[PDB]
RNA sequence: UGUACAACGGGGUAUUGUAAGCAGUAGAGUAGCCGUUACGAUCUGCUGAGAUUAAGCCUUUGUUGUCUGAUUUGU
RNA sequence: GCGUUGGAUUGUUCACCCACUAAUAGGGAACGUGAGCUGGUAGACCGUCGUGAGACAGGUUAGUUUUACCCUACUGAUGAAUGUUACCGCAAUAGUAAUUGAACUUAGUACGAGAGGAACAGUUCAUUCGGAUAAUUGGUUUUUGCGGCUGUCUGAUCAGGCAUUGCCGCGAAGCUACCAUCCGCUGGAUUAUGGCUGAACGCCUCUAAGUCAGAAUCCAUGCUAGAACGCGGUGAUUU
RNA sequence: GUGAACAGCCUCUAGUUGAUAGAAUAAUGUAGAUAAGGGAAGUCGGCAAAAUAGAUCCGUAACUUCGGGAUAAGGAUUGGC
């Protein structure tokens, strides 16, 4: 019969199947459309999330309540060294779908792809790409030749760049590899540009810039086989039910024959693939440069890192991108940064960003003091000091 | 309507079946009743709101005349944890309650007792009778 | 309300794209290709501080020999 | 847990210190509680109020037992020396060193004896009707 | 009014709060003030007479250095004294 | 932006930090964390709690009074903007911090002097008390130094 | 058989709230001795001291030790 | 396509009452005998009747069914064999999600004797829903981390044990909350309807052949999984 | 020993250390516990849980078979030396 009350579903039917990720690292599934006049350029980059901070910003925003008024935000940090051009993919169209004829590798590689490519890298001879720096001998005929198919045909070329894990205090010794895009026009010069960029590294800053709005790809923080309660959002029975009371009674009334794919039942929470759109960065920093977190308003010589580190993961000793708010995953984890895919008719992707201060304290606890400098001079000399 | 500027959002503290304090000498000591202007509609939940936010009650404690009568007014203190965008959150004594008609226009003339900085920019003649914000 | 997909909606983000956005949007390609080309020449003075023929023909039609005598192939009978 | 939680509540919220300070200070504040017309709602109905406990006894016996015991007290030894505002919080840090100084040897001088006469008065007098 | 609607309309001109204010130097029109350094606040220092307040405090300073501001038992040696120490340390232990 | 104080810590309360009380009196404290916050509701006395500056500033610990800690006050009226004066007051600060910690330092070896004459006298007790483990102590040297 | 890995330790960060021991005359009074000694909750000082600090915190020029066991796989 | 509430009333409700709201639309899959969970036989009393045992025109009160470990479905999780192993990818098929209200300005303008009083274009924020997240705030404590308390025991001090985690306070990390924060789009074809050309029918006609626009609709872009018998490109191939 | 107490908690004598074990710490359960602001909006129904609780002092209404109600109610306190 007819409920009587209406009342929304309990949960998105879009995200499903509520599955673990088939890969830790989150798969690119769009790219933006290509513009065949306009240089050539990436169309993402790779990196590794570092915890988040607080920061507060002037916000020059014409018909808000906060217009010249001081805001706090939270923001993300995602640790983004430079990454490393290996490899070049072109993908011709076929009345199936895109299809690879050929993948093209540069002449070295690094230990670290290596060790990607191996599953048992302390035992082995190491043999991975022997053959392929020997076929890149005298004039690399073979190597031309795949080059020049990809300019024939091919129709859009991707590129294959790896990260410098070695350079994150991260403990896996083991770099990530991924293709990406290129959106320029001239597949020529796409391919000439990454036949000049082979065993050349790419930063951040040559990707991005403050006041983008990028989206983060990425594999949601997984929390293991869940209840309904919590991995849907419906009500708790009373108290001392029948057979429990953190699930669904029953369907009602009616009587059907099966079990629908639509009645919320148990299982894995996280572990998701996600695609979260239309983040603001408000920094790109850099490692080179100390006084990262320092601001013109504040004038305090000191780095992003808070004291004490980030929590479960170390410093910031390389090229950073700040974000505002929540991107999914968890600290130390492997996001993509693409972006936006379209031009957005909003002033917040206008709004020149400009920030006042940034948090550094201790995330290990209460934190009081932006430097140990401050904190020195708070508490005075202490016993061991003299 | 009645209210100068946007729907903002401030936690809720003060949902259906709650007493709270009124100040003033219009005569009144309590505010009581069911409704809140500009609440959602979703099943099992209460209409629970503040920012300032006007709603109905009746006065449990006071004088006959304006007892057993409903009538509008707003949020003006409320003593739940809500956040300032400009940094700290920011919480008072008690809840306070006091009385007004539907434009916003108060039958008392002034408040004791802090006020809410938002609640005072939102209406106009709380600002006026107010004479202490926060 | 006027949704997401609104015609009339979309017409108007559709006027306003091509004027006072896009030139925010091209002017940073612009500027962060103009990056991307000294990342490179500074990777340079860095430097300068110091068929296919092979295997794919017989993969391939053994591949192809497999399928035609397992008669597991999509084109040929 | 409960027993905090359950007793230091905002809405069992009572006086801060300060203002029972601010008002056994002058005369004028003290008369006015010790005078304090009938109200209907309040436990004593007005009269045989206690002032340093902020407190309404039914009674003025109830007032005597208060007065001969330790919760009161507590409050006098609390209430004899300075009030510690904001002013001394910052003070300490090294702010508006020379406000706490100043509001410091006021009380010294001035506010201290003059609350201290008005603890005094107060004492007799409900000694007295009592 | 008409500025606004020269360079764009109400929700989007971005007025500049500043470009009214009256200053001894024209050419300091776009600089900021620093609100925060390390751990203190620069509006509570700033005063127009400071320098001559650091002028007496570096006086005081220099006054104390010049005087003994910034600066073995007997019956045993060193080495007597070392003896004691180190035995009663084993001695604890 | 500015950097308050905690009502009951007197330490930094930066933004986005603690919790801000607001009295009837229209009168706030803000505190730097949810333990000093508690306290206040407790009504405990933050003069008589060591690990606060008030207890510290009170007992004769690090100085209260000094040259260096007038700098601070709180300005209510102000100034024109000179950028110059700005300039000036950014490179007083950092050398009144200096001469402050100097200051600090100085107190606090004027309150530790007299330490080591009392720990000499305690090992001379203890060793003039105890002289039977200072004969094991002995044999124990020379057995290990005619073992090596 | 390496800027390798681990167990310990060091440093930083954070939580708590000022350790054990010794002394004082600071201590409501009480007794004894011609003001003085004994008892005495507690207070004051050495002492933001002492303790804990990854078990899913950061870091390491230290000490000590460890690094070819088993099975299986061919176009 | 998307939503269609919160409550009062059991001397009763086959319903009504006042509020909020953009709105508070109707129904089915049970009631075409009988099927989740919850309100609405044995004892006893009053009333009507009966010679009586007892029955009832009634009314009141109290009053023990207890799966799934099987197959299927559903939800998540592995996995043999298709030369071995590893890496990067394609996308058939299936699912799909965003919603509503207010505010500035347009403008006290159009319109109007007056009283009153809109909208497109440009902007800002919130309601319902969803998906993430843990910088901050709050909650949580076997960190049994620190300290304290009662009673008892270890001769006293120290350091500890027991009190079914003994009790009190703070309590990081982790988990977590519209109790915290962040984010949530754009192309083609169409309905009603309005039209162009134009016969049928020497007038005329949006229609019969053709054809332009046009709805929160449809299909796609985008998002989720990835055929375990769907596929490609690529690296190594055994003293 | 605490304490009004053969209550509850710890201990001496005497006795026992028996009840299939090991590794992890998902959901759902069984037995408990805490929770901001609001406080019965929940629900047939305040079911359950919470709150109160010992001892000293003050004080204690209607009604009453004059015997009670009554620990009515409602209030001030509690350590150590
Ligand atoms: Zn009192
Ligand atoms: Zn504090």
């Amino acid at each position: 019969s007819h409920r009587k009350y209406e009342a929304p579903r309990h949960g998105h039917l879009g995200f499903l199947p509520r599955k673990r990720a088939a890969s830790i690292r989150a798969r690119v599934k769009a790219f933006p459309k290509d513009d065949r006049s306009k240089p050539v350029a990436l169309t993402s980059f790779l990196g590794y999330k570092a915890g988040m901070t607080t920061i507060v910003r002037d916000l020059d925003r014409p018909g808000s309540k906060f217009h010249k008024r001081e805001v706090v935000e939270a923001v993300t940090v995602v640790d983004t060294p430079p990454v490393v051009v290996v490899g070049v993919v072109g993908y011709v169209e076929t009345p199936r779908g895109l299809r690879s004829l050929t993948t093209v590798w540069a002449e070295h590689l690094s230990d670290e792809v290596k060790r990607r490519f191996y599953k048992n890298w302390y035992k082995s001879k190491k043999k991975a790409f022997t053959k392929y720096s020997a076929k890149y001998a005298q004039d690399g005929a073979g190597i031309e030749r795949e080059l020049a198919r990809i300019k024939k045909y091919a129709s859009v070329v991707r590129v294959l760049v790896h990260t410098q894990i070695r350079k994150t205090p991260l403990a896996q010794k083991k770099a990530h590899l991924a293709e990406i895009q290129l959106n320029g026009g001239s597949i020529s010069e796409k391919v000439d540009w990454a036949r000049e960029h082979f065993e050349k590294t790419v930063a951040v800053d040559s990707v991005f810039e403050q006041n983008e709005m990028i989206d983060a790809i990425a594999v949601t923080k997984g929390h293991g086989f869940e209840g309904v309660t919590h991995r849907w959002g419906t009500k708790k029975l009373p108290r001392k039910t029948h057979r429990g009371l953190r699930k669904v009674a029953c369907i009602g009334a009616w009587h059907p024959a099966h079990v629908m794919w639509s009645v919320a039942r148990a299982g894995q929470r996280g572990y998701h693939s996600r695609t979260s759109i239309n983040h603001k960065i408000y920094r790109v920093g850099k490692g080179d440069d100390e006084a990262n977190g320092a601001t013109s308003f504040d004038r305090t010589k000191k780095t992003i890192t808070p004291m004490g580190g980030f929590v479960h993961y170390g410093e910031i000793k390389n090229d950073f991108i700040m974000v505002k708010g929540c991107i999914p995953g968890n600290r130390k984890r492997i996001v993509t940064l693409r972006k936006s895919l379209y031009t957005n008719t909003s002033r917040k992707a206008l709004e020149e960003v400009s920030l006042k201060w940034i948090d550094t304290a201790s995330k290990f606890g209460k934190g009081r003091f932006q430097t140990p400098a401050e904190k020195h001079a708070f508490m005075g000399t202490l016993k061991k000091d003299l | 309507n009645g209210a100068q500027g946007t729907k903002f959002r401030i936690s809720l503290g003060l949902p259906v079946g709650a007493i709270m304090n009124c100040a003033d000498n219009s005569g009144a000591r309590n505010l009581y009743i069911i409704a809140v202007k500009g609440s959602g509609s979703r099943l099992n939940r209460l209409p629970a709101a503040s920012l300032g936010d006007m709603v109905m009650a009746t006065v449990k404690k006071g004088k006959p005349e304006l007892r057993k009568k409903v009538m509008p007014a707003i949020v003006v203190r409320q003593a739940k944890s809500w956040r300032r965008r400009d940094g700290v959150f920011l919480y008072f004594e008690d809840n306070a309650g006091v009385i007004a008609n539907p434009k916003g226009e108060m039958k008392g003339s002034a408040i004791t007792g802090p006020v809410g900085k938002e609640c005072a920019d939102l209406w106009p003649r709380v600002a006026s009778n107010s004479g202490v914000v926060v | 309300a006027k949704s997401l997909r609104a015609s009339s909606h979309l017409n108007a983000k559709s006027v306003k794209r091509r004027g006072v956005f896009q030139k925010a949007v091209d002017a940073r390609e612009q500027r962060i290709s103009d990056k991307l080309k000294e990342d490179l020449l500074k990777q340079k003075l860095e430097d300068l501080k110091k068929w296919r023929d092979g295997r794919h023909h017989t993969y391939k039609k053994a591949k192809l020999m497999k399928q035609s005598k397992k008669k597991t192939s999509f084109t040929r009978f | 847990g409960r027993y905090s939680v359950k007793r230091y509540k905002t809405k069992r919220r009572t006086r801060d210190l300060d203002l029972i300070y601010n008002d056994l200070s002058t005369k004028e504040s003290v008369q006015k509680l010790l005078n304090q017309p009938l109200d209907e709602t309040k436990p004593g109905l007005g009269q045989h109020y206690c002032i340093h406990c902020a407190k309404y006894m039914e009674t003025a016996i109830a007032l005597k037992t208060h007065l001969k015991g330790k919760v009161h007290k507590r409050r006098v030894k609390e209430l004899r020396g300075v009030p510690y505002t904001q002013e001394v919080s910052d003070a300490a840090a090294g702010y508006n060193l020379n406000k706490f100084l100043n509001r410091v040897q006021e009380i010294t001088q001035s506010v201290g004896p003059e609350k201290e006469s008005n603890e005094a008065l107060l004492k007799e007098h409900l000694d007295s009707t009592l | 009014r008409d500025i606004e609607a020269e360079n764009g309309g109400a929700g989007v001109f971005n007025v500049n709060l500043k470009d009214k204010y009256l200053l001894e130097d024209d050419e300091w029109k776009n600089d900021i003030m620093p609100e925060i350094l390390d751990g203190k606040n620069v509006y509570d220092f700033l005063d127009p007479e400071i320098a001559a307040k650091l002028q007496a405090l570096e006086e005081e300073e220099e006054k104390l250095e010049n005087e003994g501001f910034y600066n073995i038992y007997d019956g045993f040696e060193a080495s007597e004294v070392d003896d004691i120490k180190e035995k009663a340390a084993w001695i604890r232990n | 932006m500015r950097i308050y104080q905690c009502h009951f810590c007197s330490s930094p309360c930066y933004p986005g930090h603690g919790i801000m009380f607001v009295r009837n009196d229209a009168k706030e404290f803000r505190f730097c964390r949810s333990k000093c916050h508690k306290a206040f509701k407790q009504r405990r006395n933050p003069r008589k709690l060591k690990w606060t500056k008030a207890f510290r500033k009170a007992a004769g610990k690090e100085l209260a009074v000094d040259s260096t800690l007038t700098f601070a006050q709180r300005r209510n009226v102000p100034v024109r903007y000179n950028r110059e004066l700005v300039a000036t007051t950014l490179k007083a600060m950092a050398r009144i911090e200096e001469i402050r910690q100097k200051r600090e330092r100085a107190f606090y070896k004027n309150r530790m002097r007299g330490n080591k004459e009392k720990d000499f006298l305690r090992d001379k007790k203890l060793v003039e008390s105890n002289p039977e483990l200072l004969r094991i102590r002995e044999v124990e040297i020379a057995r290990k130094l005619a073992k090596e």
